[PDB]
């Protein structure tokens, strides 16, 4: 009885993405995420989107 | 040529020492680096300078 | 717009010289002044049955 | 801003060191290997002894 | 000093009988084991009686 995923995922796009895409073309993922570990100074992410 | 009218005369650790091909055939065949081989007693060992 | 998925990262893999199976077949030491010998040596000492 | 540089430059050592650092771990590894392969003589000669 | 001189020729005293005293039982093995060769004949001859 293998235990499957039983919905589609989904990626919704943070607000403040929607200003990237307007200047260079380019949502990196969770941009909001970035910005937190800049000034944490922390390295590797927790988990990618 | 090293100093071997010493060894006889330092106190030493008796050990084990099993290998192959006797003991002369491996020392005669200079397996080791120094050695010195001699059939009787040796008279040469109580002088010291 | 031409997103950009989050980057990714190896993680560093910690061997060990006493950890592995190898270090069996060496008695590992460390000697602070090791720099100022030239050489070292073991004398044997063996009579024959 | 100018906090990023020092984070980074910070972490650019401690991968610099530890890049090294398990590098010398190896290292014996590597050099303890290569003298044994020099006091490892091949089977049929061990054999016939 | 002299008198390691007189404490080291006894020991090379006691290795000499140590190593005769093993000398001597281990020909007592040698001759009766030899003895018992000249007492067998070949198999062949041994299963033809």
């Amino acid at each position: 009885t293998v235990s499957a995923p039983a919905t589609y995922g989904n990626f919704v796009l943070s607000p403040e993405n929607a200003v990237t895409a307007i200047s260079y073309h380019s949502i990196l993922a969770d941009f909001n995420s970035y910005k937190a570990h800049l000034t944490s100074g922390q390295p590797h992410l927790p988990n990618d989107s | 040529m090293e100093n071997w009218s010493a060894l006889e005369l330092l106190p030493k650790v008796g050990i084990p020492t099993d290998f192959l091909t006797h003991v002369k055939t491996s020392a005669g065949e200079e397996m080791f680096e120094a050695l010195r081989i001699y059939y009787g007693d040796d008279p040469e060992r109580y002088n010291i300078h | 717009f031409e997103a950009i998925f989050g980057t990714f990262c190896n993680r560093l893999e910690w061997v060990y010289f006493l950890t592995s199976g190898l270090a069996a077949a060496a008695h590992a030491i460390k000697f602070h002044d090791l720099n100022k010998l030239t050489t070292g040596k073991m004398l044997f000492h063996v009579q024959v049955p | 801003l100018d906090k990023i540089l020092n984070v980074e430059a910070m972490h650019t050592v401690l991968r610099a060191l530890k890049n090294t650092a398990d590098a010398m771990e190896r290292g014996l590894i590597h050099s303890f290997l290569q003298t044994l392969l020099r006091k490892a003589p091949p089977y049929f000669v061990v054999q016939t002894l």
